């Protein structure tokens, strides 16, 4: 539930970042996705250990769905944050948070 | 006099063998547990 | 004669390097019916060209100055073996002097005698810095003789050879802790000699912590200095289809072809997964067998490699060695990747630079191996129980006592064992000295060469404690000196192809830009903005951060450790929202440090609510409160500047780290193939934690060997004697056939390669930074030009280009070096 | 300062004093070397005659300290003797010497006995070439300050991470059933064990996995509190037995996650850090060679 | 428009949406765990098994 709430709150900033030249807004949005992803993973944890406290066990269809959604959200939020953060200066004059 | 030098050490053993060779006795060395049985029953050779 | 005199020295070297243990008798015959004749043939060369150079010119050149020493020693030694000079140690310490004649091929090379013209002066000038190292070692040995002298008297039967019982042993212990090898076990003996893991005892760790760090440092410094100065001397004295579609699509398909080699199962022959990759192999092969004609139907050295790769992927669609020849699949990516070939060739042009220092080192290695064969040949045998000193006595059974308890014994058959790294020939001696030069297992070879008794007899505890010298000179020459002048070679060579300060500043004062500050209007919200950037407020923030850090250290093993967690979470989430309100969510998200702060606050909130949900009814979400003291790097500008300076040049050169990852990939695949069926038995070095079964395990094993762990024991855990894994396939009775003696070619190469490339990556990243490292921090530099940027963006909240004239009064606010 | 009423010793102060006090301190070093440390209050003959020799070595240095202290001020008078750089060290040496020597004959322990190994430092005072060599290392370790403030903080961060993740996990092991003997194999060292987890279950037949085990290296290597966690982190950072800590954590909690903690600490802590100091010091060497090439 | 209408941010915001939908279905599709004591095969999920 918390993961899906984070996805909800992240899509908002992802969309409102397209208008009024609110590009900065893509920095928080990404992060929310990350946590969503992270949340999904710990969700996994719980179910996983429950499976080993109840005989045979086997993940068939939706475990791939979750193990894909988590990694995609996590890596995509991380890379979105890397792309929104401008650049490692690479020069004695350049700087992070520089004027355009 | 039977003298026994026990353990693996760096100390001088000459005086101990001298005490052994002078007073009609004998000198034995016990470096480990495996030597104890055979070195502690051998003085009966000298006594005989 | 210029070549006939090297023919005789080569014939003499090939004869002194053929003496092994238990050599045939005709070999012993040859080795001296080819020594007296060759000594007399060295005598004719000190007569006829002696007489050629008149009378007094055979003492003007240090070249032929010690050649008379060779003849004197030779004949004097001939007539001392026909005497009572027995005690084979004594007879052999002159056959080591016989080795002193190999310097005649070094006599003849220009650059091999030009380098020592200052390399020898290196020590002579630094003899007062090497002496400070000797004094450091002596003081720490005299301190160890006081702290742990006669205190390792543990009642158990386990032998602790590295103690501090006398002065030579204390010297050996301090030197071994200096080289870094097994210093933790010395520390553990020092801790157990005192109380134990308690308040009195553990403080003895400080000794070792001071002996390593401040001991490594000094040493390092010295050597480095030497290297650089001696190299300067050798560098200054001598000075005075064809679209992006096709390529970017094939390049992203060689990576798949390669990663299909990673995911595999060496144990299961055709595993349930293995034929899936067998089917994918045909796909990855037939997408490549088409684009070999789209490249050479337009046309008729680098693509013949690719054609051979696809040809061997086709013939496979003993011969099982060919499956090792399919590991150059990622070696074809040096075709399309243009930045890759540039470093692949800059490495092959950097190998030509270091070819001068490799031969002298290899020669020193060979001569030390010859001295080792003269000293410890035949002397590395032993019995299971150390009371039987001969192969004939070491027969039958004996008892071993568990935990040294005389009432708990077991039977063990005793066997005459040979050491795994010995000195019987020059090949085995060279392998042993190779393991010694990487610092791994060298105390076990030391304390075994010290106990060396006779030619075919077992060890005698502390027989020859002077043998340590052999192991302490070699370590100082090879592992401390030649290795350091090798690194000095590569660093000083990179130095060149890498005025200047004026150039840097005139480039700075052109392309630099202004800075935004987000100074807002509306005094009602400017109020909280004013108290946001007060030094007092951020200092309270820093103090709160260190308070949270000190509260994080208070936890121990066997609840005020969570209420304070929530109290700090609250402090930080209110600081965040106050900063947001003072910045309107537009200046806040402009600073990357504020992005990190927001990350930490969201993570902390999630952690606290997860913990109290769990108590209302994730081990890594608790790491977000630890990440807090990383934002303590927004105040230390020197540390932040150093970190950015090195991260920049680490990001600038990814194609040199791609070489290392390719080396790891290739060697891990080859090792999964070669030794991947060995069993997993505890007590050995191929076990549950360190094996070759899967690609992650093999990569982690290779990373362990890169770090220089007991890699020479993994090298012996794979050598044609190893039980096969039960899941594998093998004829019955044919079990101990896993592992191959190819390991010696696998590991010895890898280490060397892994020590080259790594060194490479260490020099590039350094020379790319030689601007910031060799900078006078006072005369001039970009720190003043950032001072200017800061004080300029002060007057200019928003960039908007440049600013008003008066606020000309700023020039009164600059440092005189710039203002 | 005061008139030449006390300087009855400044006449032979300029004699070749170095070629005698150097041999005296060298003989003192040799008598320090051939000393044999014996366990539990034992001694031999040569160890008794080397304590009567520490009265000939403590009486020469002390009268020379007097000869040099009264020849320059009462103690300092212009910061002359005491504040002379390499004359305060010798004062502390011969001032601890007599102190502990008379203390040893007042209770008629060995803590101040270990300050006896500083006397070998006097040789540096003896030759000024060593004196200028030794002052260059303290001159080149100031650029290594922002690197030490980074290594300290990285060690403190990884210590706290390991304290959060591994505190109290390596305390079970498999003993023999009904015994207090750890059950291992020929060359295996006692490693942790797991019951009801992804850790390792141990295989020896008559063995059971229970707690109450002080820890892997006799109770020294573990993340049980901040001190021991700092100690094991620092040990791993030197790349000495870090694979042992990694393997023990693998046996305690599981195989798949813990490597992330140790491969990151070995890359950042060891390789990145040593690369920083190999650059900062070589740069200092290069700049101190370049400033002298213009001379 | 540098980080907001570039292709390299739009490909990533594409890759995000797949995770979005697969996650909003993963919460609701109980097809990731089976148990068989041993014919009573189970299917676990998040809300109802
Ligand atoms: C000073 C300047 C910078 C210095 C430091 C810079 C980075 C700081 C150090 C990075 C932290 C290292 C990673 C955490 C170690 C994880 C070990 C572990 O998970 O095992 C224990 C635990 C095992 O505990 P457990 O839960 O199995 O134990 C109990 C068992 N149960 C709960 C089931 C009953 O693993 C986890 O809790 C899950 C961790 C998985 C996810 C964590 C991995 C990602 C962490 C951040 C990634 C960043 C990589 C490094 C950053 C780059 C820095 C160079
Ligand atoms: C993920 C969130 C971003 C990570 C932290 C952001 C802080 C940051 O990277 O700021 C840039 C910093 C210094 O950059 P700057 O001051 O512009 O240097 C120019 C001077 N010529 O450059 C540096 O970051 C220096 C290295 C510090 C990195 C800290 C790691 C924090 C993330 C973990
Ligand atoms: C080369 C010719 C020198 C060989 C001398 C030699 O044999 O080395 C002996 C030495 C170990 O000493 P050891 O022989 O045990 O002492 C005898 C007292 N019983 O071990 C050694 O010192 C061998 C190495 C000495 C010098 C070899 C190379 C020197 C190069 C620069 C120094
Ligand atoms: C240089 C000058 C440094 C010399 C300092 C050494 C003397 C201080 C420690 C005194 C000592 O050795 O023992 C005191 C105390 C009792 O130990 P003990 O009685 O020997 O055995 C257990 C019974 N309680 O000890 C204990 O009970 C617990 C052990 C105490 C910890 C010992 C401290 C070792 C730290 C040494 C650091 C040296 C690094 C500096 C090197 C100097 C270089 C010039
Ligand atoms: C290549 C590297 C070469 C290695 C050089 C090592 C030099 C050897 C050191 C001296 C030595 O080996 O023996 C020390 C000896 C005292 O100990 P000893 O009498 O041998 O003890 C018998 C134990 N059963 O004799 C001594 O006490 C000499 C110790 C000298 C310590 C003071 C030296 C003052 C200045 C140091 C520079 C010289
Ligand atoms: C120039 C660079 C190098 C300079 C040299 C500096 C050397 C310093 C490195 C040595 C530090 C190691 C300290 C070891 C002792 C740690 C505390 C300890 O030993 O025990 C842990 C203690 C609780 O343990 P326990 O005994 O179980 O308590 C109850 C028992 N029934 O729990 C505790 O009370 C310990 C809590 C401490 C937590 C501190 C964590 C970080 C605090 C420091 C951050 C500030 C950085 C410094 C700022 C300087 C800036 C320039
Ligand atoms: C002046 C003379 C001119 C000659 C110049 C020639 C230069 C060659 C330099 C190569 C380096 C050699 C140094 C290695 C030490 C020798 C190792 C050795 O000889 O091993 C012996 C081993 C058998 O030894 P044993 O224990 O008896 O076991 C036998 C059972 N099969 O038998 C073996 O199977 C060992 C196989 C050896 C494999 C060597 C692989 C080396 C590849 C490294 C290339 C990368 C190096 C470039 C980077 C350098 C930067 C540091
Ligand atoms: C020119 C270079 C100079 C060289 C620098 C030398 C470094 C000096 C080392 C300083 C060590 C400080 C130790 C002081 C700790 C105080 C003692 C204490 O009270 O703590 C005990 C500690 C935990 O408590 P304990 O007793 O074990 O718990 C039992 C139940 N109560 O039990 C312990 O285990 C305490 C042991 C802590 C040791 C931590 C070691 C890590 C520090 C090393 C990192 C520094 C890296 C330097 C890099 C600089 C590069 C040039
Ligand atoms: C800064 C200076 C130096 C920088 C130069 C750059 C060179 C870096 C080289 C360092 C490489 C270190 C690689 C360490 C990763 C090893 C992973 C590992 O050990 O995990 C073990 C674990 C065991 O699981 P398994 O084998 O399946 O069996 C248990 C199943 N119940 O396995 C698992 O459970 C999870 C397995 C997935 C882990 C994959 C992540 C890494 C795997 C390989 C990464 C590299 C790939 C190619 C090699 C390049 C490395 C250089
Ligand atoms: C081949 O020389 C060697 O025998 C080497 C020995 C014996 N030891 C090790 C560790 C080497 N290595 O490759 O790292 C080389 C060595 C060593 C010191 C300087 C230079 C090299 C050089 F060989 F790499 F040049
Ligand atoms: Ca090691």
């Amino acid at each position: 539930v918390f993961s899906l709430g984070f996805l909800i709150m992240g899509t908002i900033c992802a969309l409102m970042a397209f208008r009024k030249k609110r590009d900065y807004l893509l920095r928080p949005a990404s992060m929310f996705y990350v946590f969503a992803g992270l949340c999904l993973f710990v969700s996994l944890e719980v179910m996983r250990q429950s499976v080993k406290r109840m005989i045979e066990y086997y993940y068939s269809w939706s475990f791939a769905c979750a193990c894909a959604a988590f990694v995609l959200l996590f890596l995509g939020g991380i890379s979105l944050l890397l792309f929104s953060l401008p650049r490692m200066p690479q020069n004695p004059w350049e700087s992070c948070m520089d004027a355009e | 006099v039977f003298t026994f030098s026990v353990g693996q050490h760096n100390y001088d053993r000459g005086p101990i063998q001298w005490m052994a060779c002078e007073n009609k006795g004998y000198y034995y060395e016990i470096p480990s547990i495996g030597a104890i049985r055979i070195n502690t029953q051998e003085y009966l050779d000298v006594l005989g | 004669f210029y070549w006939l005199v090297i023919l005789i020295v080569a014939l003499n070297t090939l004869s002194i390097a053929s003496e092994h243990h238990n050599q045939p008798l005709w070999l012993t015959h040859l080795q001296d019916i080819a020594n007296r004749v060759l000594l007399s043939l060295f005598t004719i060369e000190m007569l006829l060209k002696m007489y050629g150079l008149g009378l007094r010119q055979y003492f003007m050149s240090i070249f032929n100055r010690f050649d008379c020493f060779v003849v004197c020693s030779g004949i004097l030694e001939l007539l001392l073996v026909e005497s009572g000079a027995m005690t084979p140690l004594g007879i052999s310490v002159l056959r080591c002097i016989r080795l002193l004649r190999l310097f005649k091929i070094t006599k003849y090379w220009t650059s091999l005698s030009n380098l020592v013209a200052s390399l020898l002066n290196s020590i002579r000038s630094i003899a007062s810095l090497l002496l400070l190292l000797f004094l450091f070692i002596i003081i720490f040995a005299l301190l160890g003789m006081q702290l742990f002298g006669g205190r390792y008297d543990f009642e158990d039967t386990e032998v602790r050879r590295s103690n501090f019982d006398n002065f030579p042993q204390a010297l050996i212990s301090v030197f071994q802790v200096l080289t870094g090898e097994d210093w933790n076990s010395v520390m553990y003996n020092g801790i157990m000699a005192y109380g134990g893991p308690s308040y009195p005892g553990v403080l003895v760790c400080i000794y070792f912590i001071i002996l390593f760090v401040c001991g490594n440092y000094i040493l390092l410094n010295v050597f480095l200095a030497i290297a650089v100065d001696n190299l300067a001397e050798a560098e200054s004295l001598t000075s005075a289809v064809n679209a992006t579609w096709f390529t970017n699509f094939i390049l992203l398909f060689i990576l798949l072809s390669s990663a299909a080699l990673a995911a595999e199962d060496p144990i299961r022959a055709e595993s349930v997964r293995n034929q899936i990759l067998g089917y994918f192999d045909i796909a990855f092969t037939s997408v490549f067998t088409v684009e070999i004609v789209l490249k050479m139907t337009t046309y008729g050295y680098f693509n013949i490699l690719d054609l051979l790769v696809v040809a061997v992927s086709l013939i496979s669609m003993v011969v099982k060695i060919l499956r090792v020849l399919r590991v150059l699949r990622p070696l074809r990516a040096i075709n399309r990747a243009k930045g890759l070939k540039h470093v692949v060739q800059c490495v092959f042009v950097a190998i030509r630079t270091i070819g001068n220092i490799v031969l002298v080192t290899t020669l020193l290695q060979f001569m030390f191996a010859c001295i080792g064969v003269q000293l410890f040949k035949g002397k590395f045998f032993s019995c299971n129980d150390l009371s039987k000193m001969t192969e004939e006595e070491c027969r039958g059974y004996y008892y071993v006592y568990k935990d040294g308890d005389p009432t708990q014994m077991e039977l063990r058959p005793r066997q005459w064992i040979h050491n795994d790294f010995h000195f019987d020939n020059v090949l085995s001696a060279m392998m042993s000295l190779f393991t010694v030069s990487t610092f791994e297992g060298w105390p076990q070879l030391l304390y075994r060469a010290i106990d060396s008794n006779e030619e075919d007899m077992g060890p005698v505890y502390n027989n020859r404690v002077e043998m340590a010298i052999f192991f302490i000179i070699y370590i100082i020459l090879i592992a401390f000196f030649m290795m350091n002048i090798f690194v000095g070679f590569v660093i000083v060579t990179f130095q060149e192809q890498g005025d200047k300060n004026q150039r840097q500043c005139v480039q700075y004062a052109l392309k630099a830009r202004p800075l935004r500050c987000y100074i807002p209007k509306n005094p009602y919200q400017y109020q909280v903005w004013y108290v946001v950037t007060s030094s007092y407020f951020e200092y309270l923030m820093f103090a709160l951060i260190m308070l949270n850090t000190i509260c994080l250290g208070m936890q121990h093993y066997h609840h005020i450790s969570d209420i304070l967690n929530v109290a700090f979470t609250i402090i930080f989430t209110l600081e965040m929202i106050l900063k947001l309100l003072a910045f309107k969510a537009r200046g806040y998200f402009g600073d990357p440090w504020n992005v990190f702060d927001f990350l930490i606050v969201i993570g902390s909130i999630i952690d606290v609510i997860l913990s109290e949900i769990d108590t209302f009814l994730s081990a890594f979400f608790r790491l977000f409160r630890v990440m807090r003291l990383i934002k303590l790097l927004s105040r230390a500008e020197g540390v932040r500047t150093l970190l950015w300076t090195f991260i920049k040049s680490f990001q600038a050169l990814p194609y040199v780290a791609l070489l290392i990852v390719m080396l790891f990939f290739i060697y891990a695949v080859i090792g999964m193939q070669m030794f991947g069926k060995i069993a997993l038995v505890d007590g050995t070095q191929i076990n549950r934690n360190n094996n070759f079964q899967t690609f992650p395990q093999a990569v982690l094993l290779l990373f362990r060997c890169a770090t220089g762990e007991a890699w020479q024991e993994i090298l012996l855990a794979c050598s044609y004697g190893k039980l096969c894994d039960p899941e594998s396939d093998y004829a019955p009775g044919e079990e101990y056939t896993c592992g191959t003696n190819f390991a010696y070619y696998y590991f010895i190469s890898f280490y060397m390669l892994c020590a080259f490339l790594i060194i490479n990556l260490f020099v590039a990243v350094i020379m790319d930074n030689f601007d910031y490292l060799t900078r006078d921090w006072s005369i001039l530099g970009p720190h003043h030009l950032d001072e200017f940027k800061a004080i300029w963006a002060e007057y200019d909240p928003e960039a908007k280009g440049r600013i008003k004239h008066l606020d000309v009064t700023l020039l009164r606010r600059i440092q005189p070096p710039l203002g | 300062q005061n008139p030449l009423r006390k300087a009855c010793i400044s006449i032979v102060e300029w004699k070749p004093f170095e070629t005698i006090i150097l041999l005296t301190i060298f003989a003192n070093c040799v008598a320090l070397a051939v000393y044999l440390p014996m366990p539990e209050d034992d001694n031999n003959s040569l160890n008794l005659g080397l304590e009567k020799l520490e009265y000939f070595f403590l009486t020469v240095f002390s009268i020379e300290a007097a000869m040099k202290i009264i020849a320059y001020g009462f103690l300092f008078h212009q910061d002359a003797y005491l504040r002379s750089g390499w004359n305060v060290l010798d004062f502390i040496i011969v001032f601890l010497g007599v102190f502990t020597a008379i203390l040893e004959q007042v209770n008629v322990v060995k803590a101040l006995r270990a300050f006896r190994v500083l006397r070998p430092l006097r040789l540096v005072s003896g030759v000024p070439s060593l004196q200028v060599v030794l002052n260059s290392i303290f001159k080149a370790m100031l650029p290594l300050f922002h690197i030490a403030l980074l290594v300290l903080f990285m060690v403190i961060i990884y210590a706290i991470i390991g304290l959060e993740l591994f505190k109290g996990k390596m305390h079970k092991t498999c003993y023999y059933i009904g015994t207090d003997i750890v059950a291992t194999v020929e060359n295996e060292k006692p490693s942790p064990c797991a019951r009801t987890g992804s850790g390792r279950p141990c295989t020896i037949n008559g063995s059971e996995c229970r707690g109450g085990w002080p820890g892997p290296n006799h109770g020294i290597t573990h993340f049980d509190n901040f001190g021991f966690s700092m100690l094991t982190v620092y040990q791993c950072i030197t790349m000495e037995g870090w694979t042992d800590v990694l393997y023990w954590v693998n046996d305690a909690i599981g195989n798949e996650w813990p490597w992330i903690y140790f491969v990151t600490l070995i890359l950042l802590g060891s390789f990145f850090i040593l690369n920083l100091v190999l650059g900062v010091l070589s740069g200092e060497f290069t700049k101190e060679r370049e400033k002298a090439k213009s001379r | 428009m540098s980080p907001t209408e570039a292709p390299k941010v739009r490909v990533t915001l594409f890759c995000i949406l797949v995770g979005i939908v697969l996650a909003m279905t993963a919460v609701v599709s109980d097809h990731w765990a089976v148990l068989s004591p041993h014919c009573e095969a189970a299917h676990f999920g998040l809300w109802r098994i």
